[PDB]
RNA sequence: CUGACUGGGGCCUGUAGAGCACUGAUAGGGCUAGGGGGCCCACCAGCCUACCAAACCCUGUCAAACUCCGAAGGGUCCCAG
RNA sequence: CGCCUCCUAAAAGGUAACGGAGGCGCCCAAAGGUCCCCUCAGGCGGGACGGAAAUCCGCCGGAGAGCGCAAGGGUAGAAGGGGGCCUGACUGCGAGGCCUGCAAGCCGAGCAGGGGCGAAAGCCGGGCCUAGUGAACCGGUGGUCCCGUGUGGAAGGGCCAU
RNA sequence: UCCCCCGUGCCCAUAGCGGCGUGGAACCACCCGUUCCCAUUCCGAACACGGAAGUGAAACGCGCCAGCGCCGAUGGUACUGGGCGGGCGACCGCCUGGGAGAGUAGGUCGGUGCGGGGGA
């Protein structure tokens, strides 16, 4: 990792909590990372959100 | 007077760990190995660190294909 | 002298000097040969000796070929230094030689001086060595 | 040296000979239309079905629907329920596409 | 050919200085060159 | 396929000429024309001109149809050149646009050339084929002084299926290449 | 009865040794980009290299980190002792 | 001084020296999963500028190409290059083995939930692989709603992920 | 159960390169065309689709050619598991077990397993 290398916290849209944590490069996205992901707390797939950690 | 060499990493037991005729179970790795020396052929996978592995029971085999290579075959019985 | 401009490495180890020449036991270019009976490791310098010393006796005329190559560097440590710290610095490339080998071969020149010229060549070296002329066994291969 | 047509082929072949289900071999000339379904484990061709045996007129691509219904009847016989389809080097779109359909539609699950 | 994307082609009468009528299917059908192989220096002897 | 003037010309005049000299026992035996592919070499299109579309419509207008981009094969240091730089296009000519750029470079483009001195006879590709270069495309009839931004030329490079260079340059010669030596 | 040891079959190997097809290294030669030198010109070329030499060709040598080849061994499984 | 690659290292696996050589403490939103398609380096002929070598054609050309980065192993019958749709750079698990003194690191079919793509067969628990790492202790952050010193809250912990 | 073609595998050049010669009734290929489905980082070259006038030229199939390539004995040797002598040593020998590499003769211009439709 590195200053622009960061990991996040993945924050699932719907049921208010985070469920995950990978790397992105803030120089090559800079935008908020928003991937689907699955969710135990809803039983079903989300939507999830960049999150800082 | 300094020695800008002697560096080294550890050995990772590279190499075949049951040969043709031994007995293998489902999950027992085959053959230890980087790159493909040996190519998979009956019942037997490849990892992602290219290590061979059986997945039935039986006898270990090993036929060389020339051009296409050596291959272990895993016999069912 | 003889020695490479460019290498792969800097230093090479010893190894050992076992068994028989790989080969060139058969004269290969000249009316007459040199081969070394002894194995040892032999120096650029004196190769070097072999040839100037050599010429040194026909004055002018005659053809000295060579049939070896200094491809392995020697070292030595620094003098008034202790063990470890490191291998020797290389102050020259020697030569491999093994027993049987033609070293030389001479062309273009009598009998005579073809056994007077490789005599004090044979005197140059640590081992010993003889002259044999260019026989109906070499040229079967 | 090889070509291409050879590279291809032996791509789509080699993708279906590590699955295990039945593979069938489709070869396509100008004129007509060939199938075989063949266990290469074992080595042998089972069965095989072509329009210049079935002595088909017109249309390729409907040409294909029949030969199909064919092979696929014939393996109904048999006892053949499920097969993976190989496309050959060809891209596999209409007629090679009617004649997969000729194996779906024949019953084939797949 | 790639439809849209090319430049369509249609009977073209190019017209040269000479007076040699060019019956020929170009990007623009009426065309007008100065010089043509009939009137050529090399072209002609 | 639209038949023209060069594609008539062969068949009816061309075709027999090599049938009497040469005596082809086939008529697939006889010299075919395979493809005709352009190399627009530009080049300096890495450097300030970063585009080269400006040439390319050009190639649009002549061939009527759009040259494909040419990506550079690796990192090349004099030419300030680094791998997959589109510093050239490319262009295949066939079935009849070929023939429509035959007729119009024959007719049109070879007589335009400046102080043309004649063709080089020994510029054969060797198994029966050719290829060559232009200078300046205000050469062809499809370019005029109005519209061109900047110089640029071009390599065409022909392809056929006769064997021996001699009977490439009869055929040459018999479809109007006006060879000087 | 499975133990050390060994017999019969099966499988794994890249060193001793050998070898130059790959990476390097090499003496001489042929051939030949190419420079240097002497002629021949600033107006351009044609001419010759008892010259250091690319590549390729011939001959002969080098290698722990070179391997087109290659044991004895060693390894390990399977019956009997 | 921890880690990776090659040699010694005596052809299984393992083997030290202040020995002979080099590298890592990053980097990736596609360089990832699926599906379709493509085939080099180099040499020979021609070709604006145009070049030893930019870019194309032809003919010869099993890998000397390129695979982020050292090096090895591997590889064009791809893992390598051009685009499409995508999030499996999954959750809950896990047969058995590798490695092995412990702790540990590596492989992993497969079953269930929920999903990507293909026509299908199938394939997807990140990357061609081996380096790109940190054990306990402490606290935070977000959730969980397990505990709550009579009791109902609450404080603070616990669990989870981080 | 015999011969010619075309699908699909095996061994993985004894099978390749290279040239000599040839194959179209069937059959495949190139071929005939591009409205149409499909298609070129351009091109109906490829990819794809509808057809049947022409052709074995190319490719492919099948013969020959040992030029190159490929495979390559035997005989000896290198080397060595294991048992010994010598040399101040760099190292050298014989006893028994294994046995090369290369190289010399010589061999190969393939053989083979099933499925189709044709021929005796
Ligand atoms: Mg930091
Ligand atoms: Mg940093
Ligand atoms: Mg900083
Ligand atoms: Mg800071
Ligand atoms: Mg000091
Ligand atoms: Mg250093
Ligand atoms: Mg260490
Ligand atoms: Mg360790
Ligand atoms: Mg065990
Ligand atoms: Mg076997
Ligand atoms: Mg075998
Ligand atoms: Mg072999
Ligand atoms: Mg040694
Ligand atoms: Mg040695
Ligand atoms: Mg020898
Ligand atoms: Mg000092
Ligand atoms: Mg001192
Ligand atoms: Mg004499
Ligand atoms: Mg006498
Ligand atoms: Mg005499
Ligand atoms: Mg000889
Ligand atoms: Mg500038
Ligand atoms: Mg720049
Ligand atoms: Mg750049
Ligand atoms: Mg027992
Ligand atoms: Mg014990
Ligand atoms: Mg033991
Ligand atoms: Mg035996
Ligand atoms: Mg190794
Ligand atoms: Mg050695
Ligand atoms: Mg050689
Ligand atoms: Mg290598
Ligand atoms: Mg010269
Ligand atoms: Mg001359
Ligand atoms: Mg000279
Ligand atoms: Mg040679
Ligand atoms: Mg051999
Ligand atoms: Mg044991
Ligand atoms: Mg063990
Ligand atoms: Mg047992
Ligand atoms: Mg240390
Ligand atoms: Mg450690
Ligand atoms: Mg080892
Ligand atoms: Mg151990
Ligand atoms: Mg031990
Ligand atoms: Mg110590
Ligand atoms: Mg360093
Ligand atoms: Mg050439
Ligand atoms: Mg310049
Ligand atoms: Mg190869
Ligand atoms: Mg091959
Ligand atoms: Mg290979
Ligand atoms: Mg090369
Ligand atoms: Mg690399
Ligand atoms: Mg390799
Ligand atoms: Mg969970
Ligand atoms: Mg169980
Ligand atoms: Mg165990
Ligand atoms: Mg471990
Ligand atoms: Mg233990
Ligand atoms: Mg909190
Ligand atoms: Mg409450
Ligand atoms: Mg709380
Ligand atoms: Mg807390
Ligand atoms: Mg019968
Ligand atoms: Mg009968
Ligand atoms: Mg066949
Ligand atoms: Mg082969
Ligand atoms: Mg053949
Ligand atoms: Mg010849
Ligand atoms: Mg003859
Ligand atoms: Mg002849
Ligand atoms: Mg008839
Ligand atoms: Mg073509
Ligand atoms: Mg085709
Ligand atoms: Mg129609
Ligand atoms: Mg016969
Ligand atoms: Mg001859
Ligand atoms: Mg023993
Ligand atoms: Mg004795
Ligand atoms: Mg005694
Ligand atoms: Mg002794
Ligand atoms: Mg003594
Ligand atoms: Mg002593
Ligand atoms: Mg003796
Ligand atoms: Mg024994
Ligand atoms: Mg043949
Ligand atoms: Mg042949
Ligand atoms: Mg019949
Ligand atoms: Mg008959
Ligand atoms: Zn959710
Ligand atoms: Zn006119």
């Amino acid at each position: 990792a590195s200053e622009v290398r960061i990991k996040l916290l993945l924050e699932c849209t719907e049921c208010k909590r985070r469920n995950y944590a990978t790397e992105k490069n803030k120089r090559n996205t800079p935008n908020k990372l928003e991937l689907r992901k699955y969710c135990p707390w809803c039983r079903k797939h989300t939507v999830h959100r960049e999150v800082k950690i | 007077g300094s020695t800008r060499n002697g560096r080294d990493s550890q050995a990772k037991r590279l190499g075949v760990k049951r040969y043709e005729g031994q007995v293998v179970r489902a999950g027992n790795i085959l053959v230890r190995q980087r790159g493909t020396r040996f190519k998979p052929g009956k019942n037997v996978g490849m990892g992602r660190d290219f290590t061979l592995f059986a997945l039935v029971d039986g006898v270990v085999e090993f036929q060389d294909r020339g051009r296409l290579g050596r291959y272990v075959h895993v016999r069912p019985l | 002298m003889l020695m490479p401009r460019r290498m792969k490495y800097r230093k090479q180890q010893r190894g050992r000097l076992k068994g028989a020449t790989k080969g060139g036991d058969y004269v290969a270019f000249g009316d007459y040969g040199l081969v070394a009976l002894e194995p040892a490791w032999i120096t650029a310098q004196q190769i070097e000796a072999a040839r100037v010393a050599m010429v040194r006796h026909f004055r002018r005329g005659g053809k000295i070929f060579i049939r070896i190559f200094p491809d392995k560097p020697y070292t030595k440590k620094p003098l008034e230094v202790r063990m470890g710290k490191g291998k020797g610095n290389v102050e020259g490339y020697v030569a491999v030689v093994k027993p049987g080998r033609v070293m030389f071969e001479v062309a273009g020149v009598t009998e005579e001086q073809a056994m007077e010229a490789l005599r004090i060549a044979g005197h140059k070296l640590p081992i010993k060595t003889k002259i044999v002329r260019r026989d109906a066994y070499d040229e079967a291969q | 040296r090889l070509t291409a047509y050879e590279r291809r082929k032996f791509r789509v072949r080699n993708r279906i000979k590590r699955t295990g289900r039945l593979r069938l071999s489709v070869f396509r000339s100008l004129k007509h239309i060939y199938a075989q379904i063949i266990d290469d484990e074992k080595g042998v061709t089972l069965v095989s079905a072509s329009s210049l045996a079935l002595k088909l007129k017109g249309n390729k691509t409907e040409v294909a629907r029949q030969v199909g219904r064919a092979l696929a009847e014939k393996a109904l016989a048999l006892g053949i329920k499920q097969v993976a389809f190989d496309r050959g080097p060809y891209k596999y779109h209409g007629r090679v596409k009617a004649l997969a359909e000729g194996a779906r539609e024949g019953g084939l699950e797949f | 050919m790639k439809e849209g994307i090319h430049p369509k082609l249609v009977p073209a009468r190019i017209i040269c200085g000479c007076g040699n009528v060019i019956e020929t299917y170009s990007t623009k059908p009426e065309i007008y060159v100065e010089v043509c192989s009939k009137c050529h220096p090399f072209y002609t002897g | 396929p639209l038949d023209v003037a060069l594609k008539r010309k062969y068949y009816e005049e061309v075709r027999p000429e090599l049938i009497r000299r040469f005596g082809y026992q086939n008529v697939w035996e006889v010299p075919r024309l395979e493809k005709v592919v352009i190399n627009q070499g530009l080049g300096e299109a890495k450097e300030d001109a970063r585009i080269l579309e400006k040439a390319a419509q050009e190639l649009a207008l002549i061939t009527g149809q759009k040259p494909a981009v040419t990506r550079a094969k690796k990192s090349i240091s004099n030419f300030k050149l680094r791998k997959g730089m589109p510093i050239g296009l490319r262009v295949t000519l066939r079935r009849d646009r070929m023939w429509i750029f035959l007729e119009k470079l024959l007719n049109v483009a070879l007589p335009r050339i400046r102080d043309f001195r004649g063709l080089n006879p020994n510029s054969f590709d060797g198994r029966g084929n050719y290829n060559l270069g232009l200078r300046e495309q205000l050469i062809f009839p499809e370019i005029t002084y109005d519209m061109v931004d900047a110089l640029r030329g071009m390599d065409i490079a022909v392809v056929t299926t006769a064997e021996t260079d001699e009977e490439a340059r009869a055929l040459l010669e018999l479809l109007g290449f006006p060879f000087r030596k």
